[PDB]
């Protein structure tokens, strides 16, 4: 048996909706290979938009009001019996995911990580067996290596500048450790109980080599899709963009490094953007754009010149010769 | 008060 | 339980053995983290006071009146005499220390005490690092009986000795201290306790205190002894040494905390089902007086779920009587102002104290409502009106003790306050 997984809601997603919110491809390349009886923990208003998800499996699990991180696992505890995969939301996906789970099978281990595409993390010569990660401020103390763990393992390679993805190929031993030691928390920071060399059931502890997280994560939006579904007007000066169905397709515009959604009033004159706009965006009458992350329910016309000013929801503006300082929109 | 002036008259004859 | 008296001391002079010298009972708990120089809990003692043609301030021990705050030099006074010690007022000392980490402790047990005594340290530098910080949170809760409890000149050198206390009293414009005169003490030498420890009780009368009003209790303790492998019949409620502010708490007295855990379809705030609570057991600091006088502390024993009282996650919950006068809305407004410095560390740069970061959008908030720090994400908040956004439907009475915390590091900061309409 292997037949379950979970994704934690908050890191350590209500307002950010890129084309969709943070759930485009993780369910795709989680479910493009198997995984059709899954258990997702959720948290409210975001728990009831699950028809246009059109996933062949959705099982949501809510929680209490203001919770932490290990308590999620501790409350989904009474029904999970086998191999478990826990994800997070700080992820792009650009890799065939079968390799991390097959190496996690390949040592019969209990742990894993993702460290690929301030920051220090070590692993041996084969690239597989780790010690610990080092960060910018919790390690005000300098760096400590244990004696025997370097006496046996000859070298270690500290890595400099990749990103975490907070994957954990994982199994029942450490979740029993979490339910019995309940007060131990901080799943991102519970690395230190790893104990490669120093047990309630020989051990194997093991690893392998995204978004910017307050809520926005917008700058990584320039990403191809592995648009094509649009009412094709085929007359714009367009490159590196995307749009969905039932969208307004007018004329008189250039385009580069942009994004569009469904049901957005784009019919009158515009210029090039370098700026992403969600669904429900109304633009008209000759708009040159620069540096804007337009969320849902947007409207502007008659001389809008956006220059390095991202937006939000409830956009109410028509004319602003913009300076490059970003503002509330 | 008489206690600050009491200390400066009485107790600081042995104190630094 | 008539009058409380609160010593209030900021960073780095010592508040453990001086609490032992003049108050008697020192504060202790389990996994306590009790002090490093000054404490971080409410330093409370149990007192019964009597004066018998004697200026001294004795304890309920009725034989002598001294302390142990110095090893060498003992000036002492006329202590009193034996004979089944009497009771002038139901008084008891309490403490409120001055780090910035005890916002639960420093904000929950400060509006509920009655008299205040602000202390000046004697183990810090020539600049003043935290003198204008640790009664400025007590500024909005509006205590009245406030005094400068002048503390340390013992190891203090003469260049920084006799004039700089006036500069500290002028540097505390955010602290209500101009109506705080000086009755001095000594943290080491404890000289002449019969006048030094006299008018910290004798000059201080009853505060403006309501006798028979609603007990609108913000609670300070909820503790429990139910370790793995416990007894059988520990059915109790909040096992507390509980300072009350208003309302007489007799036997059979009624008191309600209306939200608790928020009701079904948790987007409303109230359903008409009051919370029935009959507090019989009340420990009057050495005795079981079931009839609790307002203002002073009494050892409170309620009757609720015992599971809910092990780890006190309920610092400052409003328990109010019948006649539910608190408000029902979830859009919290305040009439705030700002902290002018960004102080807590001493320097000569004026650079981290540049400005006051207001509310924003897509940006977090946290503020101790009483002593409850909730928050959430915001939508559109204006410039000079404080619209606190939250997630807890709570029928709290008046959040007139709030501290707008804000992250700059591992520790949060102090940037704001506010008075509820």
């Amino acid at each position: 048996m292997e037949f379950q997984a979970v994704v934690m809601a908050v890191g350590g997603p209500l307002l950010p909706v890129g084309n969709k919110p943070l759930i485009w491809y993780p369910l795709n390349l989680l479910e493009r290979v198997g995984f059709e009886e899954v258990i997702v923990v959720t948290t409210k208003a975001l728990c009831a938009e699950f028809k246009m998800k059109m996933k062949p499996d959705i099982v949501c699990i809510p929680d209490d009001a203001d919770m932490g991180t290990a308590d999620s696992l501790r409350y989904i505890y009474p029904k999970l019996k086998t191999d478990v995969l826990v994800l997070s939301c700080d992820l792009i996906t650009d890799v065939a995911l079968h390799e991390v789970v097959d190496l996690f099978r390949a040592y019969d281990a209990s742990l894993a990580m993702l460290m690929r595409k301030r920051d220090f993390i070590g692993v041996d010569s084969t690239g597989k067996r780790l010690l610990f990660m080092a960060n910018e401020a919790d390690l005000d103390e300098e760096l400590v290596i244990k004696g025997s763990i370097l006496q046996k393992h000859p070298r270690i390679r500290f890595h400099t500048g990749l990103v975490d993805a907070h994957l954990y190929c994982l199994k029942k031993y450490i979740v029993d450790f979490l339910m019995e030691n309940g007060s131990i928390t901080s799943i991102r920071s519970e690395l230190i109980p790893y104990l490669v060399r120093k047990s309630s059931q020989s051990l194997d502890i093991y690893s392998f080599i995204a978004p910017y997280d307050a809520c926005w994560n917008a700058c990584r939006g320039d990403r191809w899709e592995d648009s094509s579904a649009q009412i094709v007007s085929k007359h714009l000066v367009g490159v590196d963009s995307l749009i969905g169905p039932e969208t307004q397709i007018g004329e008189k515009s250039s385009i580069k490094r942009s994004v569009i959604g469904s049901s957005c009033l784009i019919k009158d004159r515009v210029t090039i953007t370098n700026c992403l706009l969600m669904n429900s965006v109304t633009v008209e009458e000759g708009s040159n754009i620069q540096g804007s992350v337009i969320c849902n329910n947007a409207v502007i016309e008659k001389g809008a010149d956006i220059k390095d000013c991202l937006i939000g929801s409830g956009q109410r503006i028509e004319a602003k010769a913009k300076r490059v300082n970003e503002v509330i929109v | 008060d008489y206690t600050y002036e009491e200390l400066l008259n009485r107790v600081f004859n042995i104190m630094r | 339980a008539t009058i409380n008296i609160g010593t209030i001391g900021h960073v780095a002079h010592g508040k453990s053995t001086v609490v032992k010298a003049i108050s008697g009972v020192h504060t202790v708990r389990f996994k306590n983290e009790l002090e490093r120089n000054i404490t971080i809990k409410l330093g409370y003692a149990n007192a019964k006071i009597y004066k018998l043609d004697d200026p001294s301030c004795p304890r309920p021990e009725c034989y002598r009146s001294c302390g142990s705050s110095t090893p060498d030099e003992f000036p002492t006074d006329i202590p009193g005499t034996k004979g089944n010690f009497k009771l002038v007022r139901h008084v008891s000392f309490v403490d409120c220390p001055g780090h910035d980490i005890l916002m639960a402790t420093m904000l929950n047990g400060a509006a509920v005490m009655d008299a205040a005594l602000l202390l000046i340290a004697g183990n810090e530098s020539c600049p003043q690092p935290q003198t204008s910080e640790h009664l400025a949170a007590i500024e909005i809760m509006k205590l009245k009986h406030i005094l400068i409890l002048q503390n340390k000149i013992d190891l203090v050198k003469e260049s920084q000795a006799k004039e700089q206390y006036e500069q500290i009293l002028a540097f505390v414009q955010g602290t209500v201290a101009e109506g705080a005169p000086i009755i001095p003490i000594s943290a080491q030498l404890k000289y002449n306790i019969e006048v030094v420890c006299e008018y910290i009780v004798k000059k201080i009368p009853v505060p403006p205190r309501d006798f028979t009003s609603e007990p609108r209790l913000i609670v300070i303790r909820s503790f429990d002894v139910n370790k793995p492998g416990c007894e059988v019949d520990d059915l109790k409620g909040g096992v507390a040494g509980g300072s009350i502010l208003k309302g007489v708490l007799k036997v059979g007295q009624e008191i309600e905390v209306r939200p608790g855990i928020v009701s079904k379809d948790s987007e409303g705030k109230l359903m008409c089902k009051p919370i029935f609570s009959k507090i019989v057991s009340l420990f009057a600091e050495h005795n079981d007086l079931q009839y609790a006088a307002p203002g002073g502390l009494i050892g409170v024993g309620t009757k609720i779920d015992p599971t809910l009282c092990r780890a006190d996650r309920m610092v400052g919950q409003v328990l109010g009587a019948v006649g539910a006068l608190p408000e029902i809305f979830t859009e919290l407004e305040i009439s705030y102002f700002l902290l002018r410095r960004l102080l807590g560390v001493r320097t000569e740069g004026d650079k981290k104290a540049a400005k006051v970061q207001k509310l924003s959008k897509n940006e977090v908030l946290m503020v101790n409502i009483g002593s409850l720090s909730t928050g959430g994400r915001v939508s559109a908040v204006k410039a000079d009106l404080g619209k606190i956004v939250l997630t807890n439907p709570v029928c709290t009475e008046v959040g007139e003790k709030i501290a707008l915390s804000r992250r700059v590091e591992k520790h949060w900061r102090l940037i704001g306050w506010g008075q509820i309409r």
